[PDB]
């Protein structure tokens, strides 16, 4: 199970993600529009006025038109939409980057099985009643399985460490974009000065022009900048949630101060890890997957079988 | 926006004032293409060029909203238990 | 579908970035079927074939739309670079051919057969309740029944595809085709992206329909299919580095031979023979997945499961 | 639930408020008076808007 | 679907390269929808009704917009050769045509049932367990859909042998689509070259425009002779597919299948030599896989109905 | 669908027909939405209401492009023939209404009920195991034999919605030929207009041409083939549906082959659609005839 791994800051970028790529997509379908620049020369030759004749046919102006949109627009203006593209790509690669490796993916579902099982565990239920058969067989058996997690999974700390740098690596993408965004954002203007020489074209050499989109794609920036703000203050709430409190160490203290039995261990590195994600999920997983760590409490339950 | 210039103006205002025959305005089809994008960049009110563009940010507003609740795990856990174990 | 087994990392990789490919493709060729054009102007002054290039008002050059309209077409036809106007066919084609390399193990019949074979059992094994048993060393009639069927048919099935490997044939070869292409493509393609100016001075000679011998062209997209084409490159390359890394992953070990010691060793049954040839490359593949159904299947084949399964049919 | 509920009425209550009041400045007849008689020659227009 | 297993590598491989040339067609009319334009020019000096081809200024024509359009049409209707303007239109005609004598197989309801018939027993005889239990040489349920199956297999036998009409109609598709193949190559061969860039029209509206002759570039041309070329090569491989087809038609009696070999490897040695229909699509199952006639041909000899009626007495 | 079966050949041939037709009316939809128009010039000389036609110049009009555009769509509302403008359309209602005719038979949920009755209980005795037991020589599903065979003869509602379905695809394949063979020579490439708008452009008569004409002539053409193709199915789905008499289907082969000789002589609704289950494959009537025998009943 993928989806309980998951706390809801990874869902609100994830969201994010997917309107950023809904935003790029928009913009790619504004570029695909013809008419882009309209451009007109400079100092050509009860009040009546009357009209500037520029003497330019239609293909001069479309000449005028795609030379100033080749050399006098900014490059922002022109490949926005496809810097939001590849942008959002690599945010929605890097998002489950620390799910799809292999001993992570392994580990992970070792524990969503194993915290399932124990989930739908009558004995969990039978030791929660004794705190607050057959099934002592399995109980007995999940007991085992649980010391192999431990041997599996503690060992190592993978998990932790590459999650950090995954979440590091939002942050500074988010830092990265939203630099050069806020650098390059001013550049989307509508009136253009086009300083072109193709006075031996068409016999101008100084326009004025203007980008029809502008407003439009300086709108779509100002969304694109907002979303990754969004983005970067979720991964920063995310940083310092992972940085406050050591995840290499769960304190079952916690559990220890409402359920009397003092066996059960503070669980270190990976298994710390996994625990603040369901404990970040939800907290009765934890507080019940508590009571199959302690050896007291499989001697009692291995008392109890004995009995039976 | 197909705009006509005003060949009498009258304090920043068009004046208004044997066949009838066409106004001759001497402009090229890219000089009125330019004044179209001018005027229609400054001076049409802003809420008829975004009217849409509200309108889809104020719907998915609201449909994120109408399912926050199926997507926030808190919430979404209860959620799902309720429906697996009622329907079942 | 039932596929996805079959298909390791570098497979999807080069699927994802072929859907990428052909995403480029399909924007690349929309733009050329839309508004690839270029809006050439005539130079008035003309010397040696070229342009001289020796308040303000326009150059009056007596030229109709539709002149203008003949001179642009022309000059599009005739001067502009082939492969600036077929870029976007050229990496449909590749993307279509990369494709075909791909599926052609999926769809030729024989290897089509074996695999959807291979796979169908795989999947009726590692979702055998009898396997979670066999792992965790009496038996229901109807399950009994059927394991004992899965053995014999899990035994008549490697007899059947050890004889010969037309599988791994068809993935060698294909893997050859896919890194020949890649370098034919990087070659032709570094070569002549080149030619994908903005500027371009066309001569046609049609002095007796408009009036003028060289006109000077703006072809809009010419940028746009410089970087399309750079991107597209890249994601070539990246294809071809895939395609290399699979290759060697054929050449450094023998892909037509398979030991279960990495199972017998550790399970009590080390009576597992070595598969070989077809058998033996459709297990790799599953290693490169994911080894538990190669562990799990693994069972199924030796003999001593197969004493110990009759044993407890017996025992029923 | 009843976060969602409230964020929804005033959402609601805004949007109808900001669209009523702007609602009625979408015309189709604009004047407009843009500044660039250098570049044409006429400083107001008269447009339509279809 | 079901019918995957009938159809071997050259029907797929038809199958391919038709959904390619319809992928062609389809791009090629909606070409010819958007830009099938001419630019036709006027011919200032006319020669002996031609064109004299007799600073710089350009020609000035004296020729409205409409005027243009106008010119452009009916030099378009009249003088472009018809395979310029509707060479996606037949090439559409000619994969559907391809499609349909490909598929009415499928689509006969005669051979639709039998192929049918033949699939679903097949299928189940692969779901059978007591097939693969008897080839390996007793569950209630197991030893009544076998009894059901031989019989179900003994009454399909004496319903097929009857008449070959599916290997007929296989026969007929295969000519038809091989003469097509030989007119569609000789006509297209033939007509390529017609499809020119610059183009003289003479259509006498001197009435309407004041020109008698034009000259007239056709910017589509140069793709639809690319486009021509990929078809020309589709169908020619096509064509080669459809050469081995009738080939291997024509190279052994497919009406007559000799279960000699199987019978030999298997103990039982009485499997009869099926002919006609059965044959047929017993010689396509080969084509796929000869594993599926290899399980199949057990519930055809006799000995084999001895043992199973020699078990099911010692179970009753 | 469920009647994959009740459908016999020329039913699949004239649906497959159908979609064709279908979607060339389609094409021809958006050819004439999309760039269908017509270029039309006036003639400058005149000899009572014409052009005489007295290096070379251009002839200018003094027109304005947007009084070619008012000539062109006013020679195109006036002067351009109904035919060569609403050709697609009329194909496409043709279809639909065959396509309509093809699945009413489908479509009304009392014959939808009755053939999805027989369908199921004919696709369950064809994966019966006891059919292959009596032909080598279920009681409940005998009793449900009887009594849908009790319900089904009571009515023939089938077999003539069928022969109406059938008269109508045949009449309207007349009409339909008719008309469309009459007014195909109606689309012309150039086409003459006089349509008196001298007082907004100065000419009277102006020649324009049709540039999708020859195109929208050539699909009317393919057009007719396709519907002469359909006739031509229907005349002999008439000759098959009046040689024999289908609401009276007699078993007398299969009862002679089969050691029951009790099947008795199907009528109406039942007989009518046995008879197409024999269009289709004979082995489903044969293995039907063993669930319908009282002796294999009492056998059963
Ligand atoms: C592999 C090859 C596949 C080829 C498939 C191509 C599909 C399209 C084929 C049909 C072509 C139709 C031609 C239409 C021409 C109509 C007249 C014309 O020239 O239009 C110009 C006119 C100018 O824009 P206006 O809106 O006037 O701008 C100013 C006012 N805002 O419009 C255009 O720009 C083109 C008109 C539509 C043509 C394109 C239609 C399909 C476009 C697909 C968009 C692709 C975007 C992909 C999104 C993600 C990209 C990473
Ligand atoms: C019953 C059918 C219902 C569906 C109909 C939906 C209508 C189509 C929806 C898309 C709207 C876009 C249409 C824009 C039209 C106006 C633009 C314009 O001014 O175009 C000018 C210009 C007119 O001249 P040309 O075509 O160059 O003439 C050359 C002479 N041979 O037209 C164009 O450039 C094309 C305009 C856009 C066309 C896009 C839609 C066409 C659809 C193609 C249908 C066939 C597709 C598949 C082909 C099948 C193989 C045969
Ligand atoms: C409740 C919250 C209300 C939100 C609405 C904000 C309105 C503020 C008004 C600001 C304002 O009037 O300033 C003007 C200014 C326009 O300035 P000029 O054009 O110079 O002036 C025109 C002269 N009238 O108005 C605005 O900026 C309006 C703001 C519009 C924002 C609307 C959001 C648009 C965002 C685009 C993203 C949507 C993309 C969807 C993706 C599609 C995927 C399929
Ligand atoms: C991250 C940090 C970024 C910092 C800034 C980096 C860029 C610095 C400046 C680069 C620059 O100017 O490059 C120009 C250069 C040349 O073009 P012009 O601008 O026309 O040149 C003439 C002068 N105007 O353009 C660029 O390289 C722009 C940058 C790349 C933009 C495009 C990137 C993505 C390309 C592929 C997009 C594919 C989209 C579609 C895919 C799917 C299709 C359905
Ligand atoms: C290295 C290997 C190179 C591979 C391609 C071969 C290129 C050879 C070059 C031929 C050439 O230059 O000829 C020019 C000639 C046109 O120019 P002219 O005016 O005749 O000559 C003037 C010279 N500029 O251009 C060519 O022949 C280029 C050939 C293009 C080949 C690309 C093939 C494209 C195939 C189209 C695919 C269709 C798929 C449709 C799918 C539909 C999906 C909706
Ligand atoms: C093998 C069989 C070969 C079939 C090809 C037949 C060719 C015969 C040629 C006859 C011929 O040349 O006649 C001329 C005549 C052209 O005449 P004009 O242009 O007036 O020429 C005037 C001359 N100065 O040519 C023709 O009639 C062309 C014949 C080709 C017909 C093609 C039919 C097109 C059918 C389109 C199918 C529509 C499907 C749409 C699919 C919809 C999917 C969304
Ligand atoms: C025999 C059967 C006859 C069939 C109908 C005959 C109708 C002819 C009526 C008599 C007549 O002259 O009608 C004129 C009149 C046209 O007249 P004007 O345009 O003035 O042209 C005058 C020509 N100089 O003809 C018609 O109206 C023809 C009517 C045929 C169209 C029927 C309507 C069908 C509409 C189809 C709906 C399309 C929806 C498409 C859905 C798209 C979904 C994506």
């Amino acid at each position: 199970a993928f989806r309980v791994l998951k706390p809801w800051w990874d869902v609100f970028t994830d969201y994010l993600s997917v309107a950023m790529l809904m935003i790029g997509v928009f913009g790619c379908t504004l570029q695909v529009m013809q008419d882009k620049i309209i451009c007109l020369p400079k100092r050509v030759q009860t009040v009546e006025m009357k009209g500037l004749k520029t003497d330019l046919d239609l293909q001069q102006y479309s000449f005028i038109n795609q030379m100033c949109y080749e050399r006098a627009l900014h490059w922002y203006a022109k490949y926005f939409p496809y810097l939001v593209l590849i942008h959002t790509l690599v945010f929605m690669l890097c998002s489950n980057f620390w799910f799809k490796f292999p001993g992570s993916s392994s580990k992970i579902e070792h524990f969503i099985s194993i915290l399932g099982k124990c989930f739908d565990s009558p004995w969990t239920t039978r030791a929660l009643s004794e705190v607050s058969k057959k099934e002592g067989e399995q109980a007995k058996a999940l007991f085992e399985k649980v010391k192999k997690f431990r041997l599996h999974v503690e060992e190592g700390d993978i998990l932790y460490a590459m999650y950090v740098r995954q979440t590091v690596l939002k942050v500074i993408k988010f830092l990265i974009i939203i630099a050069y965004n806020s650098a390059l954002v001013s550049k989307v203007q509508f009136t253009v000065d086009c300083n072109v020489d193709i006075q031996d074209m068409t016999g101008y050499k100084n326009f004025s022009c203007n980008h029809t989109m502008a407003h439009l794609f300086s709108k779509l920036s100002f969304c694109y900048l907002c979303f990754v703000s969004i983005y970067g203050l979720t991964c920063l709430y995310t940083l310092y949630w992972l940085f406050y409190r050591s995840l290499r160490e769960y304190s079952f203290e916690y559990v220890r101060q409402e359920t009397g039995i003092d066996d059960i261990p503070d669980v270190k590195n990976d298994f710390a890890f996994m625990l603040h994600m369901i404990d970040q999920y939800d907290p009765l997983y934890s507080k019940r997957f508590a009571v199959f760590l302690s050896e007291v409490s499989e001697n009692k339950l291995k008392q109890l079988n004995l009995n039976n | 926006m197909i705009c006509l210039p005003c060949k009498w103006v009258t304090k920043d205002s068009c004046n208004d004032s044997t066949g009838p025959t066409g106004i001759k305005y001497d402009l090229d089809r890219h000089q009125y293409n330019y004044v179209d994008a001018v005027c229609y960049e400054n001076r049409l009110h802003w809420f008829a060029k975004y009217f849409p563009y509200l309108v889809l940010l104020h719907t998915l507003i609201f449909l994120a909203c109408s399912n926050f609740w199926f997507k926030f795990p808190r919430t979404s856990s209860k959620l799902e238990h309720f429906v697996s174990i009622l329907l079942k | 579908p039932a596929y996805r087994i079959l298909k390791p990392w570098w497979d999807v990789f080069t699927d994802y970035i072929s859907i990428v490919m052909l995403m480029i493709a399909v924007f690349g060729g929309t733009l050329q079927v839309t508004q690839d054009k270029m809006i050439c102007l005539p130079c008035k002054w003309v010397t040696k074939d070229s342009c001289n290039d020796s308040g303000p008002t326009g150059i009056k050059y007596d030229l109709d739309r539709h002149q203008y309209n003949y001179v642009d077409a022309v000059c599009y036809e005739n001067r502009l670079h082939w492969f600036a106007k077929y870029f976007p066919y050229l990496v449909l084609l590749h993307t279509l051919i990369f494709l075909a390399c791909s599926n052609f193990w999926f769809k030729f019949p024989r290897t089509s057969s074996k695999l959807e074979h291979f796979v169908s059992i795989l999947l009726k094994c590692f979702d055998s309740p009898w396997t979670t048993r066999a792992l965790s060393e009496v038996l229901d009639k109807k399950e009994g029944e059927q394991a004992k069927a899965l053995f014999e048919k899990v035994k008549k099935f490697r007899t059947h595809v050890e004889e010969g490997d037309i599988v791994y044939r068809l993935y060698m070869r294909q893997t050859i085709i896919k890194v020949i292409k890649f370098a034919l493509i990087i070659c032709y393609t570094v070569y002549y992206v080149h030619n994908i100016k903005f500027d371009v001075d066309c001569t046609v000679d049609i002095e007796s329909l408009t009036g003028y011998r060289t006109y000077r062209c703006a072809h809009p997209l010419a940028t746009l299919f410089k970087i399309l084409a750079s991107f597209y490159i890249s994601l070539v390359i990246f294809y071809g580095l895939i395609c290399m890394y699979t290759l060697w992953w054929m050449l450094r070990r023998s892909l037509k031979k398979y030991s279960f010691e990495s199972i017998r060793e550790e399970s009590s049954y080390s009576d597992i023979p070595d598969v070989k040839n077809d058998f033996a490359f459709m297990l790799h593949l599953i290693d490169q997945y994911d080894p538990l159904y190669s562990k799990r299947f693994a069972v199924f084949l030796s003999e001593v499961s197969e004493n110990k399964l009759r044993q407890l049919n017996l025992n029923n």
